[PDB]
């Protein structure tokens, strides 16, 4: 798996982006190749190994 | 809502003005009574009072013994509080120089009519029983007012010492050979059922077990032997429907390492006790085995 | 006599006053600072640095 | 703020007269099918899970998984309700018919309206009305659901007298401060069918137990470490006069049964339990400490 | 013949719960009793026929 | 004595590679027993991995996860583990291993582990001739369906010659439920099912002499009468052949025989229930997260 954590930490100029058929469909269609979600707050962005 | 609202630790009701000092805060008026530190505003024990006749105040003395309530056909009592060291002379697990000895001490009138009311009913004895807790800060007089512990450490007001459970040697038995670094404390009541008459059998039994299922496995262990009366009653009594082989029910649990034996002092009379030291209440009900 | 031929084994114990013995900066211990965690149970509050 | 609370709606605008009658209910157990925040009244209280053909088995089964909770505090247009923490005190009510006594185990059963009339109820508003499930003490409990499963066991047979003589008395409970006419699951002739999908399972056992068991107790014999399998055999006769030289000496076996259906005779034997469970056990909602005055609230800690 | 050996050498005869035996195996027990008095220290010695 | 600390620390001796920290990140919140309970245990009392044997026993994983002291992972920093126990009756996060929908509502039970379609077991932790098994955290309906099917395995064999009782556990070991497939790894007939199988067979024999004869005659009288799709498939169950009134009418007396026919069905009943721990409430869509209250 490519490793993700990193991105919720390293800050980003940011991007107004837009798409079709809202986040949710077009990440369940896995037309994007590496994907990930949750819906809690797991604190793994919070540790650092 | 604002961010420091949630940036806040979880208040601490120590550093807060108690609700009695606040609303004379207000008034700037000194009362007579001491508000500036309310008692027992810090325990986790939860208790009741029960008033008590006086013939049945003994042994209880002693800080730490077992109120179960016993029902009752008559309208009145229709609770009689029954100490468990008074349901030694029922019992069939007790010495015969044991039974005899505090038996002496339940000379009472008032003690009296317990006896006679286990014998005359048809009910088996654990479904007439319940219990309630332990003995604190006992009030005595011809009607005393005890403050039974409901699920909690016994201990003195003022956290100023820590009240043992005791519990009789003669009911007291320990499966393992190690104890482990924690250990539960179930109340048993079993039945060896024959003919003439079901005596009962008390065990308190302390124990690492947890799980009910293993609890129960090793109780069928030396229990057995009444494992084969209560089946050999079964073909021997039609129509006659003996029930329930035995009953444990969970009372708290120990540190284990506390415990160690030792002897109440009440009316000259000795009596050896096996002497539970930091024991929280944690009540469990009857459950049925066979 | 038996046709056998016993032999058995027999495990001892010496009590030995061992000597260790290592170089100057052989290894390197690093610490933190030690944190002191607090527990409560109404009749005694022990903590566990 | 420190005190979490389940929020209500109403609907309906209440009359400023039908507001005090939730006030005379401050202290009464108000159990939640399931735990939310935001709650309407329709969602609230067990008047949702009514029936009609379905007995009194389908409302306290799905009473077991709702989630109890204590009222709090009317207020205007809004309903308090906290779910009580395990092991910590709380003042309840004594809905029930029965008045409580100290220390008593208390458990949760669904009301059962009877033949007379007596108290009925106070909050219809709209069709739904705000019923509440009665808090019996544990010990009456037992006695109540050992009546209704036998009064079912009666229903294929209500055609002679005696039958509905003993029925009859089944019906009346005679407890402490208390007698009451348990209604009948009988209605209309034929039974309700939750209860006659619960009657089944009594009698599954009384019956699958009768001859499967008898393949089992003969290969375990030997051992004889307890030695009452010696006994036991001998306890599946199912008699009370001796035996009389009629030779049943020996229990009637399965005879050359499929491998495969032997099986399936097995494994239906413990579905059935799965149904039946659920009226086996109450867990003690509640135990309470002292009853105040005029058996109206009393102090109790939670259970469970 | 499976208690006559007992007392040809003294080894007393175990009786144990069927539950205690299945912890028995799980993990272990002391099941020989201490000496009265341990007038040397532990006992050792094995057997290869 | 300190009483058993709510805290626990677990530190592992072997030196940790970076594809197994990351396991651990994601195993946060997951149900991991242990033995010792000590504030500062090793990773070798660490799992239920220490107590695997050559016979592999599935029986015997279910006896000895009982006496487990089930805990939450929390806070996986460093090499560092914080194991908190959970007190009695409060709420806490938990977060599934083994792959099963969840309804929301339903009693949850620790389990011994099975195995999905993979059996590759992968994206678990192997750490030098080490492994983190950890048990599942299933439904209260799977726990009886993986349990009532293990105590007539040791029934049906007892009778079978051993060819039929291969058959038997070849078709016994599978489990479906809720759509996805299920199977117990290495069944084993054992001692420790023995000491089991006795009191449920004797279970099974003094509840057929509790039941009055009306009792089980009901359904008897009730296939002369009414028809059910319940009852059409009863009669496959039970031996075809071998109103008058009931012989005797005693309520007093049947009601006090039912009262020891529940004393029979919370325990022969109980046999197969395993002590249920977790009270789901809201399920996450992901299944990967619940809430969840009261132990065992």
């Amino acid at each position: 798996m490519e490793n993700w954590s990193a991105l919720e930490l390293l800050p980003k100029v940011g991007i107004p982006t837009d798409f079709l058929t809202h986040v949710k469909t077009s990440a369940g269609e896995e037309m994007f190749e590496a994907l990930r979600i949750y819906y809690g707050d797991d604190p793994e962005r919070y540790n650092i190994h | 809502m604002d961010a420091r609202a949630v940036a806040k630790r979880p208040r601490d009701p120590a550093d807060e003005d108690n609700e009695l000092v606040t609303a004379l805060k207000a008034k700037r008026e000194v009362n007579t009574i001491s508000v500036r530190y309310l008692y027992h505003a810090d325990h986790q024990a939860l208790t009741a009072r029960f008033f008590v006749p006086e013939g049945l105040v003994e042994f209880e003395a002693q800080p730490g013994a077992l109120l179960i309530r016993m029902e009752t056909g008559c309208d009145s009592p229709r609770h009689l509080y029954i100490s468990l060291y008074l349901l030694g002379i029922r019992a069939s697990n007790v010495s015969a120089s044991t039974r005899c000895l505090l038996e002496s001490v339940y000379t009472a009138s008032a003690a009296r009519a317990a006896l006679q009311w286990l014998d005359l009913g048809p009910h088996l004895l654990h479904r007439r029983l319940e219990t309630l807790g332990c003995v604190k800060t006992v009030s005595l007089g011809i009607t005393s007012l005890l403050t039974c512990v409901m699920r909690g450490y016994l201990y003195n007001t003022l956290k100023t010492e820590v009240f043992a459970l005791m519990i009789p040697k003669d009911m007291y038995l320990t499966w393992e050979e190690t104890r482990g670094r924690l250990q539960y404390v179930y109340l048993i009541i079993v039945y060896d059922y024959d003919g003439p008459e079901t005596r009962p059998g008390i065990y308190v039994l302390t124990s690492s077990i947890a799980h009910w299922q293993t609890l129960v496995d090793v109780a069928r262990g030396k229990f057995a032997r009444e494992r084969c009366s209560f089946v050999n009653r079964r073909i021997t009594r039609p129509r006659q429907i003996p029930l329930c082989t035995g009953v444990i029910q969970k009372l708290g649990w120990c540190l284990a390492d506390d415990i160690h034996t030792s002897f109440l002092v009440h009316k000259e009379l000795k009596l050896s006790v096996v002497r539970l030291d930091n024991f929280s209440v944690e009540l469990g009900d009857f459950r049925e085995f066979v | 006599h038996p046709g056998f031929a016993l032999t058995a084994v027999r495990t001892d114990t010496f009590e030995v006053d061992m000597l260790l013995y290592s170089g100057k900066s052989c290894t390197s211990v690093i610490i933190n600072n030690p944190i002191v965690t607090k527990e409560e149970r109404d009749i005694s509050t022990t903590y566990h640095v | 703020a420190m005190e979490a609370n389940i929020f209500c709606t109403f609907d309906h605008k209440l009359s400023i007269a039908d507001v005090g009658k939730l006030t005379k209910l401050v202290a009464a157990v108000v159990p939640i099918p399931q735990r939310l925040h935001l709650i309407k009244h329709y969602q609230l209280g067990l008047h949702q899970f009514v029936d009609h053909t379905r007995g009194y088995v389908r409302l306290r089964g799905l009473l077991r998984n709702m989630t109890l909770t204590l009222m709090r505090r009317v207020e205007g247009n809004q309903i308090l309700l906290h779910v009580p923490t395990h092991g910590l005190l709380y003042t309840v009510l004594n809905t029930g018919p029965v008045t409580w006594e100290k220390g008593d185990a208390l458990c949760v059963l669904p009301p059962l309206f009877h033949g007379p009339l007596a108290r009925e109820n106070l909050l219809t508003l709209g069709q739904w009305e705000l019923v509440l499930p009665w808090i019996v003490p544990m010990p009456l409990a037992l006695e109540i659901n050992q009546r209704l499963l036998i009064m079912g066991l009666f229903s294929l047979d209500r055609s002679y007298e005696e039958v509905k003589a003993a029925v009859q008395q089944l019906q009346t409970i005679t407890f402490r401060d208390a007698t009451f006419t348990i209604p009948d699951p009988v209605i209309d002739q034929h039974l309700l069918i939750d209860m006659k999908t619960a009657c089944l399972s009594m009698s599954m056992v009384a019956n699958l137990a009768s001859e499967l068991t008898m393949t089992y107790v003969r290969k375990l014999a030997l051992e004889d470490s307890s030695m009452l399998l010696v006994k036991c055999q001998e306890l599946l006769m199912r008699l009370d006069r001796e035996r009389s030289v009629g030779e049943p000496r020996t229990p009637a076996r399965p005879q050359h049964v499929s491998p495969d259906d032997e099986i399936a005779r097995l494994s239906a034997l413990f579905v059935m339990l799965r149904q039946l469970d659920d009226l086996i056990r109450e867990q003690v909602v509640f135990t309470v400490c002292d009853v105040s005055p005029d058996n109206k609230s009393a102090t109790c800690i939670f259970k469970g | 013949v499976d208690r006559w050996i007992r007392h040809a050498a003294g080894v007393e005869r175990p009786q144990l719960l069927d539950t205690e035996t299945i912890s028995m195996l799980t993990f272990g027990s002391m099941s020989e009793r201490n000496a009265a008095a341990t007038v040397h220290g532990q006992k050792a010695a094995c057997e290869l026929i």
